[PDB]
RNA sequence: UUCGCCAGAGUACUACUCGCAACUGCCUAAAACUCAAAGGACUUGGCGGUGCUUCACAUCCACCUAGAGGAGCCUGUUCUAUAAUCGAUAAACCCCGAUAGACCUUACCAACCCUUGCCAAUUCAGCCUAUAUACCGCCAUCUUCAGCAAACCCUAAAAAGGAACAAUAGUAAGCACAAUCAUAGCACAUAAAAACGUUAGGUCAAGGUGUAGCUUAUGGGUUGGAAAGAAAUGGGCUACA
C-alpha cells in the first residue's frame, strides 16, 4: 500500500482545491479561507517516534573523544521531547489565529483614508520618505469579455503629499488589489501640484469652483478653525499641509471629480504678491484682532502707481444665497453647529 | 492659427505675412538659450517631421555634435525612457523644432512630451502652428528651402561657437592654477 | 555582459586544450570539426533535435550579438541617431540617402560636362545575386527590425542601383548581396560499363510503393525482358503491367534494341511494374544522348513516386474515413 | 497531396518532343520549362505512350470499375470492343455491295460517335427562389456534357438488363443503338432537352 | 486539452526546471529518459521487476532527502549494479549528508540483493531554465 | 428683463369637479395602494431572419463515389420484468469505461460465518458510502481560432481604448501560433502540438483525497444466482446477385 501514496504538494493541491472549476467565475467565496500548512516546518530529520539517537543526525559524532553508538531515549525523556514538539504546534497556531490589525481611515470596513506607506523609489535613485499617501477611492470595476464573461479589475484613486505644499493624485487599476495599490503609488508622484498656502495654514482667498458636475465652495478660515471640510478634502489638505480650512461640496459627490476640481481650484489660487504685481498697489491686511492696524503682507515690486483704484460705492460681486443665509443667521439646520472630533 | 495673431504683420491678398521684428527679437533669445545649453554640456536634439529636408537635419546635427530625430516618433520615447532607450538614460536637455507639425498636420508628439517632462523647447512656428507649449517660439517660415537652410546654419554656428568657447574657457581654467 | 563573454573565451580555450589532451591529437591542429567529433564521441546523446545535443563552440557563436554601450560615463550618447530607437538602421538609411545624393550631384555634373563613362551594373543574373532577407539584416543590425522598414531599405537600394554607378557605392551595395547556388536539376548520367567481354552494359535502380527493382540492361542484345528468371509475359499476365514495361522503351524507340534482366522484390502486381519502369528509365539514360533525357524526365520516367499508403489514424477507419458521426 | 505545388503535369506525347525544330513559338516554352528548375510529377500507371489507347476509353474503363478491381474493368472493355467488332462484322458479311461502303467496322470510331450522339447540349440546375426549387436551364461545360453522356449509358446498362445478359453484350447493343440515335440514352437526353425547353422561361433566375 | 506531465503557465513568476518545462511529446526529442535499463528493449525481459524498483527508489529517495531534492533521480542500471544520480540542495551539513549516503548504499543493497552506487551533486539552489 | 412649467416611479393623456354646438369627447386634474428604486448618456462583449467585400475545398450549393434508415445476425442503449451493480446518456453518449463478465473479475442480490479483523504499533484498521456543484491527477469541446498576458507609457478621465508605413502613442519579457522534430536522402503530406478561458462538461468506481456519514457494520470471508424480451433505437458484419 506504499505505492498508493503521493507527494504532499499534490495532496495539498487537491485538499485546498485552489484551482477548482467552480471558483473561476465567482461561485466560490462562500467559505472565504484557504490556509496551507507546511508539515516539515519543525521536523528535525533524525527524530522519530521510537526516540532513536543516531550519531549522524540527532547527537554529535564524537563525545569525550570516543565514537558514539546508536542510542535510544528513555520513556520519560521521549515524552518530554513529545511535549515540546506538541507545544510548538500550539505556539504556531497561536501565531496563526491572531490577525495583525490595521488603522481605519474613515470607517471600519472601507479603504478610503487608510495609510499605504511611502511610495517606491524611482529608477534614478530618488527616494520619497517625506511623502505620505492615503487611499481615496476603491472600486471593483467589471468588464465584459467574450470567454470569461465578468472580468474583475480593482481600481483605486490615490493621492500623495508631503506636507510642504506639494501634492498630487492618480488612479491605479489592476487585476489584483495589491498591484493596483502599487501602481497608484508609483503613478501619483509623476503628477504633483503645488498649492499656494497663505501663512502655511490656509489658502490665499476663498475659491468657488465649478467642475463637471461638482460645485466646491472653500472659504479662508482663521487659525482656530481646523479643517471643517469634507471627509476626503480633509485628507487631501492634511497631505498638502493645510491646517485651517472650511469647504462645502454641492451637486455630485463623485470622488474623482471632487479631487480633480479641488486640485484645479487649489492650483488656480492668486498670491498676494501676484495681485500686487498685476495691480501696482500695496496689499494691506486688516486683522479683526489687531484693530485698524495696516498690516502689509506683500509689496508691489516695480512701478508703484499713484492713481488709486476706483472706489465702488456699490460692489458688483457674485454673491451666493448660502453665504447670505449664513451671514443673516437664518441657518436653523441642526446639522451645521454640531460638535465633532478634532483634526 | 488663432494663436498666431500677435505674431503677424498682416495679410497680402490672402497670404499672411509674418513681421520679422518680433521674429528677430525671438530669435536672439532662441539662439542665446540654445548656445547656453551647449556651453553648459547639455544634450540638444533636433526634432523635425518633414519628408523633404530630413537628410539636411541629420547632416546639421552630425556637424554640430548634437542629436537628431527626423523619423517616425515612437509613443513612449520621452516618457517611457527607461524602456524605449535603455535601463538608465539621460533625457535631452533641449529640443529644437524645425517643423512643429507632422505629415498629418497635427501638433507633434515631442512638443507635448517635452512639456510633460519639463524639457525646454525652442521651435520655428509657422502661421498654422501652436506656440502655446513651446518655451521659445520663433515665428517664421518652415516650408522654404532658403528659410530652413538659414535656420539650420544659425543653429549650427550657435552650437559651434558655444562648444569652442567652452574649450577656451577650460583652457584658461587650466592656466588659472 | 562583456566581461562574462571575455571569461567564456578563456574557459573555452582551456577546455579546447584539455579536449585535445584527452583525445591525444595536436591542440595546434585541433579544429572545430574535431571538437564536434570529440563531443559526439564523449557525450553520445541520442536525441532527434540536434540543438539539444551537447555543443561546445566559440562564445561569439553560442551567445547572440550583444549591444555595445550606448552612452559614456557623462550620459551623452555616442551616436547622433540614438534617440531614434534604431540607431544602426537609421544610420544605414542616412548613409544610403547621402550616397544617393552624392551620386545624383556627380551625375548631374557629368551630364553638364557631357561625359557618360558609367555602365549598367544592376543586372547580375549570371551571378545569381539576391537581396538580404530580414534575418540577414537583423544579424548585421543587431537591434530588431520591421518588415515595412526592411522594404523601405530594399526599395532605396533599388533606387541606388538604378543610377549610374561609380567605384565606392557599388562596393557598398555589394555587401548587401547574397549569391544563390545553381538550381540546375540535371541528373548524373551513369557511364557506360563493359563487364566480362560484354559491351553496352548498364544498371538501374527503382523504387515505388515498397517495391525495389534492379534492371540490368545490355544494349547489344535483342529486345527481350527476363524478370526473376522467367519471361516478362509470364511474370506480368496483365496487359497494363506490360504496357508499363513498354512505356520507357517505346518513348526512346528502343523496343527491340536492348536485352534486359529485371529483379524486383516487394509490393504487388502493379507496384513491381512501376518500380521496374522507374529503374528501366533510370538505366536507359546511358544509351541515349542528353536532349532525350530531359524529354524523358519531362514525360515523368525519371521521377520517383512518393505516393505511399498513409498510416491509419486512431478513431478513424481508413486514415480518412471517420466513424459514423451521429448529430443527436 | 504528396506532390508539391512546384510539381507540374507530365507530357506523354512523343510527337511533341520528336520535332522541336519545326516551330519557334513552341520552341520558346520547353527550354524555360526545364531551365526554371521545375519538378515533374511521376507518370500514372494508367496513362502510357501507347498508340492504341484513348483517354476516352481510359475514362470509361475507370468509371465502370467497382471498388478497386481494375483488371475486371479492363477485361470488360476487352469483351465490349470485341463484341461490337464481331457483331458489326456479322452485319458486314450479310449485306449487298452498297452497304459495305457505309457500315463501319471500327469499334473506337463507333464508341466515340455514340458518345457524341449521347452528349447533351444543355443541362438543368435547381435554383432556390421564393422557398421553392426551380429547374433552371444552364449551358454545361464540355467535361460535364461528356461525363453525363458516359454516366447515362453506364447506369442504363447496369440496371436495365436481364441477369442472364452480360455487361459487354448489353453494352455492345446500346453502343450500336446510340450510334444510330435509337437507344434509350438518346431518349433520356431528349427528355432533359424537353424539360429544359419547358422551363426556358425560368432561365432568368440564373445570375451567372 | 492535454494535461499529462505538464506544469501550467502562471502569470509569469513561477520558476520551472528544464525537465518540467517540456511536455511529454518532447521525450527523446529535446529531453532524455530519467532511467536507463535493458528491460524496455525488444528481445529482453524482466521489465516490471525493474519498473517496481524504479518507482520504489523514487519514493524512497524523495522521503530520505526531504526538501533538499532539486530534480528527479537519474537511475542508471549497468551490470548488476544500480547507480543513483541525485541533484541535492546544500541545506543539510556534510556530516548529515555522509550519514545518509552511507545508510542508503547499504540498505538499498541489502533490500535489492544488488550493489548500489549513490552519487550526489550539490547545487546552491534550484536551477531555473524558463521564466522566473 | 420677463412669462409658462418642473417636488421619486407606477397608479395616471385616471376617478371625481368646473366649462365647452364637443354626450364612446376636449381642457384642468388627484387620492387609496405597491416598490426602493424609476430614469438619460456612454464603454466592452454577445447577438442580428440589417447591409456591403473576401471566402467555404470534403464544404453550403451547384456536382462525383460508397453507405445508414428496408432483411438476418452481432453488439451498445431507452423501456418493461426480476432478489439482483454503477457511471456516460446534445454536438463532445450509444463495440462508451471494457485492448473484453461460467466461479474470480464483480463494486449486485439471497443464504450462511468473523468482528483491534493485510501492517511493527496506534480509543485502531477497513468502506467501490454521499458530494465530480470542493479536488488533484487524466480528457472532450470551440480548435489548425489566434489570441492570452507580467512590467511600463498616453488620453482636457480613463467603464475603457491605444492603429494609419509618404505612419496620427505606443514599447513589451513570456505563453500560443510559426519554426523545429518523427514517418531514417530533400520537398509535399501525415503524425504530433494547439496557450488563457467556455460548457459548475465526464471521471469520488485507475489511484490519493477536503467535508458529511458506517464500526458485532454502509466492514471482512464461503456457496448459489444475476434471467427474459411486449416494444423502440444507434454502430457494424452478411447479402439482396
Ligand atoms: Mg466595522
Ligand atoms: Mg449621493
Ligand atoms: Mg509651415
Ligand atoms: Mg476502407
Ligand atoms: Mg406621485
Ligand atoms: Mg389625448
Ligand atoms: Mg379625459
Ligand atoms: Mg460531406
Ligand atoms: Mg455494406
Ligand atoms: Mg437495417
Ligand atoms: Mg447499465
Ligand atoms: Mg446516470
Ligand atoms: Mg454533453
Ligand atoms: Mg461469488
Ligand atoms: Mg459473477
Ligand atoms: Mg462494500
Ligand atoms: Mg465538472
Ligand atoms: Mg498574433
Ligand atoms: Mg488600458
Ligand atoms: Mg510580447
Ligand atoms: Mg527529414
Ligand atoms: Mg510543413
Ligand atoms: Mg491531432
Ligand atoms: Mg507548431
Ligand atoms: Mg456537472
Ligand atoms: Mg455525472
Ligand atoms: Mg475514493
Ligand atoms: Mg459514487
Ligand atoms: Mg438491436
Ligand atoms: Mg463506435
Amino acid at each position: 500500500s506504499f505505492f498508493t501514496k503521493l507527494t504532499a504538494d499534490e495532496l495539498w493541491k487537491g485538499a485546498l482545491a485552489e484551482s477548482g472549476a467552480g471558483a473561476r467565475k465567482g461561485r466560490g467565496k462562500r467559505t472565504k479561507k484557504k490556509r496551507r500548512k507546511d508539515l516539515n516546518r519543525g521536523q528535525i530529520i533524525g527524530e522519530g517516534r521510537h526516540g532513536f539517537l543516531w550519531p549522524g543526525l540527532n547527537i554529535p559524532l564524537m563525545r569525550n573523544g570516543a565514537v558514539q553508538t546508536i542510542a535510544q531515549r528513555s520513556k520519560e525523556d521521549q515524552e518530554k521531547v513529545e511535549a515540546d514538539m506538541v507545544q510548538q504546534r500550539e505556539e504556531w497556531d497561536r501565531r496563526r489565529k491572531m490577525k495583525v490589525k490595521r488603522e481605519r481611515g474613515w470607517s471600519g470596513n472601507t479603504w478610503g483614508g487608510v495609510s499605504l506607506g511611502p511610495p517606491d523609489p524611482g529608477p534614478n535613485g530618488e527616494t520619497y520618505d517625506d511623502f505620505d499617501t492615503r487611499i481615496l477611492e476603491v472600486r471593483n470595476v467589471f468588464n465584459m469579455t467574450a470567454k470569461e464573461g465578468r472580468k474583475r479589475s480593482v481600481r483605486v484613486l490615490v493621492a500623495v503629499g508631503n506636507g510642504k505644499g506639494a501634492a498630487g493624485f492618480a488612479i491605479g487599476k489592476a487585476t489584483e488589489r495589491a498591484d493596483a495599490f502599487r501602481k497608484a503609488k508609483n503613478r501619483a508622484v509623476h503628477y504633483l501640484h503645488y498649492i499656494e498656502r497663505y501663512e502655511d495654514h490656509t489658502i490665499y482667498h476663498d475659491i468657488s469652483l465649478k467642475f463637471k458636475r461638482t460645485h466646491i465652495k472653500m472659504k479662508k478660515q482663521p487659525r482656530g478653525y481646523g479643517l471643517h471640510c469634507h471627509r476626503a478634502i480633509m485628507t487631501i489638505c492634511r497631505l498638502i499641509g493645510i491646517k485651517d480650512l472650511y469647504a462645502k461640496v454641492s451637486g455630485s459627490v463623485n470622488m474623482l471629480n471632487l479631487t480633480r476640481g479641488l486640485f484645479l481650484g487649489l492650483s488656480r489660487q492668486e498670491t498676494h504678491q501676484q495681485l500686487a504685481d498685476k495691480k501696482s498697489l500695496h496689499v494691506v491686511e486688516f486683522r479683526e484682532e489687531c484693530g485698524p492696524l495696516p498690516i502689509v503682507v506683500a509689496s508691489p515690486q516695480g512701478a508703484l502707481r499713484k492713481d488709486p483704484e476706483p472706489e465702488d460705492e456699490v460692489p458688483d460681486i457674485t454673491l451666493d444665497w448660502e453665504d447670505v443665509k449664513a451671514a443673516q443667521g437664518m441657518k436653523r439646520s441642526v446639522w451645521s453647529g454640531l460638535k465633532r472630533a478634532a483634526t | 492659427h488663432r494663436f498666431m495673431e500677435p505674431y503677424l504683420f498682416g495679410s497680402r491678398l490672402g497670404q499672411d505675412i509674418i513681421d520679422l521684428e518680433q521674429t528677430a527679437a525671438h530669435l536672439q533669445l532662441a539662439l542665446n538659450f540654445t548656445a547656453h545649453v551647449a556651453y553648459r554640456e547639455g544634450i540638444i536634439l533636433f526634432v523635425s517631421r518633414h519628408r523633404q529636408f530630413a537628410h539636411l537635419i541629420e547632416t546639421t546635427a552630425r556637424d554640430c555634435g548634437e542629436y537628431a530625430h527626423t523619423r517616425y516618433f515612437k509613443g513612449g520615447l520621452l516618457t517611457n525612457a527607461p524602456l524605449l532607450l535603455g535601463p538608465g538614460v539621460r533625457l535631452p536637455d533641449l529640443i529644437i523644432f524645425l517643423h512643429t507639425l507632422n505629415n498629418v498636420f497635427e501638433p507633434h508628439v515631442a512638443v507635448r512630451d517635452a512639456a510633460k517632462m519639463n524639457i525646454p523647447t525652442v521651435g520655428i512656428v509657422d502661421t498654422n502652428c501652436n506656440p502655446a507649449l513651446i518655451t521659445y517660439p520663433v515665428p517664421g517660415n518652415d516650408d522654404s528651402p532658403p528659410a530652413v537652410r538659414l535656420f539650420c546654419r544659425l543653429f549650427q554656428v550657435a552650437i559651434s561657437r558655444a562648444k569652442e568657447k567652452r574649450r577656451q574657457v577650460e583652457a584658461l581654467y587650466r592656466l588659472q592654477g | 555582459t562583456v566581461d562574462f563573454i571575455k571569461k567564456q573565451i578563456e574557459e573555452f580555450n582551456i577546455g579546447k586544450r584539455h579536449l585535445a589532451n584527452m583525445m591525444g591529437e595536436d591542440p595546434e591542429t585541433f579544429t572545430q570539426e574535431d571538437i564536434d567529433r570529440a563531443i559526439a564521441y564523449l557525450f553520445p546523446s541520442g536525441l532527434f533535435e540536434k540543438r539539444a545535443r551537447p555543443i561546445m563552440k566559440h562564445p561569439e557563436e553560442i551567445f547572440p550579438k550583444q549591444r555595445a554601450i550606448q552612452w559614456g560615463e557623462d550620459g551623452r550618447p555616442f551616436h547622433f541617431l540614438f534617440y531614434t530607437g534604431k540607431q544602426s538602421y537609421y544610420s544605414l538609411m542616412h548613409d544610403t540617402y547621402g550616397k544617393l545624393l552624392d551620386v545624383e550631384k556627380h551625375h548631374n555634373q557629368l551630364r553638364a560636362k557631357d561625359l557618360l563613362a558609367e555602365k549598367t551594373k544592376i543586372l547580375k543574373d549570371p551571378i545569381g545575386s539576391r537581396w538580404l532577407i530580414k534575418e540577414e539584416l537583423e544579424e548585421m543590425l543587431v537591434e530588431k527590425l520591421s518588415d515595412q522598414d526592411y522594404a523601405q531599405f530594399i526599395r532605396l537600394l533599388e533606387r541606388l542601383s538604378a543610377l549610374p554607378c561609380g567605384a565606392t557605392e557599388e562596393d557598398f551595395v555589394n555587401r548587401f548581396r547574397r549569391s544563390i547556388p545553381i538550381q540546375s536539376k540535371k541528373q548524373l548520367i551513369e557511364p557506360l560499363q563493359y563487364d566480362e567481354q560484354g559491351m553496352a552494359f548498364s544498371r538501374g535502380e527503382g523504387k515505388r510503393k515498397t517495391a525495389k527493382a534492379e534492371v540490368v540492361v545490355y544494349g547489344q542484345g535483342s529486345g527481350r525482358i527476363d524478370v526473376n528468371g522467367v519471361d516478362y509475359l509470364l511474370y506480368f499476365p496483365v496487359t497494363q503491367d506490360r504496357e508499363q514495361l513498354m512505356f520507357p522503351l517505346h518513348f526512346l524507340d528502343r523496343l527491340g534494341k536492348h536485352d534486359m534482366t529485371c529483379a524486383v522484390s516487394g509490393g504487388g502486381r502493379s507496384a513491381q511494374a512501376g518500380a521496374v519502369r522507374l529503374a528501366m528509365a533510370r538505366a536507359l539514360c546511358s544509351f541515349v544522348t542528353e536532349d532525350e533525357v530531359e524529354w524523358m524526365r519531362q514525360a515523368g520516367l525519371l521521377t520517383a513516386d512518393p505516393r505511399v499508403r498513409e498510416r491509419k489514424k486512431p478513431g478513424q477507419e481508413g486514415a480518412r474515413r471517420k466513424f459514423t458521426w451521429k448529430k443527436r | 497531396s504528396r506532390y508539391g505545388p512546384e510539381y507540374k503535369d507530365p507530357q506523354i506525347d512523343k510527337e511533341y518532343y520528336r520535332k522541336p525544330l519545326a516551330e519557334q513559338t513552341e520552341e520558346e516554352k520547353y527550354e524555360r520549362d526545364f531551365k526554371k528548375t521545375q519538378l515533374i510529377k511521376a507518370a500514372p500507371a494508367t496513362k502510357t505512350s501507347s498508340v492504341f489507347e484513348d483517354p476516352v476509353i481510359s475514362k470509361f474503363t475507370n468509371m465502370m470499375m467497382k471498388g478497386g478491381n481494375k483488371v475486371l474493368a479492363r477485361s470488360l472493355m476487352t469483351q465490349t470492343l470485341e463484341a461490337v467488332k464481331r457483331k458489326q462484322f456479322a452485319k458486314y458479311h450479310a449485306a449487298s455491295a452498297e452497304e459495305q461502303a457505309t457500315i463501319e467496322r471500327n469499334p473506337y470510331t463507333i464508341f466515340h460517335q455514340a458518345l457524341k450522339n449521347c452528349e447533351p447540349v444543355i443541362g438543368l440546375v435547381p435554383i432556390l427562389k421564393g422557398g421553392h426549387f426551380y429547374q433552371v436551364p444552364v449551358p454545361l461545360a464540355d467535361r460535364r456534357r461528356r461525363f453525363l453522356a458516359m454516366k447515362w449509358m453506364i447506369a442504363e446498362c447496369r440496371e436495365k438488363k436481364h441477369r442472364r445478359v452480360l455487361m459487354p453484350e448489353k453494352l455492345s447493343q446500346e453502343l450500336l443503338e446510340a450510334f444510330h440515335n435509337q437507344g434509350p440514352v438518346i431518349k433520356r437526353k431528349h427528355d432533359m432537352h424537353k424539360m429544359a425547353e419547358a422551363n426556358r422561361a425560368l432561365a432568368h433566375y440564373r445570375w451567372w | 486539452k492535454n494535461r499529462a506531465a505538464r506544469v501550467r503557465v502562471s502569470k509569469g513568476d513561477k520558476p520551472v526546471t528544464y525537465e518540467e518545462a517540456h511536455a511529454p511529446h518532447y521525450i527523446a526529442h529535446r529531453k532524455g529518459w530519467l532511467s536507463l535499463h535493458t528491460g524496455n528493449l525488444d528481445g529482453e525481459d524482466h521489465a516490471a521487476e525493474r519498473t517496481v524498483e524504479d518507482v520504489f527508489l523514487r519514493k524512497f529517495m524523495l522521503g530520505t532527502f526531504p526538501g533538499c531534492l532539486a530534480d528527479q533521480l537519474v537511475l542508471k542500471r549497468r551490470a548488476n549494479q544500480l547507480e543513483i544520480c541525485a541533484l541535492v540542495l546544500r541545506q543539510l551539513p556534510p556530516h548529515k549528508f555522509y550519514f545518509l549516503v552511507g545508510y542508503s548504499e547499504t540498505l538499498l543493497s541489502h533490500f535489492y540483493k544488488c550493489p548500489v552506487h549513490l552519487h550526489l551533486q550539490t547545487v546552491p539552489s534550484k536551477v531555473v531554465y524558463k521564466y522566473i
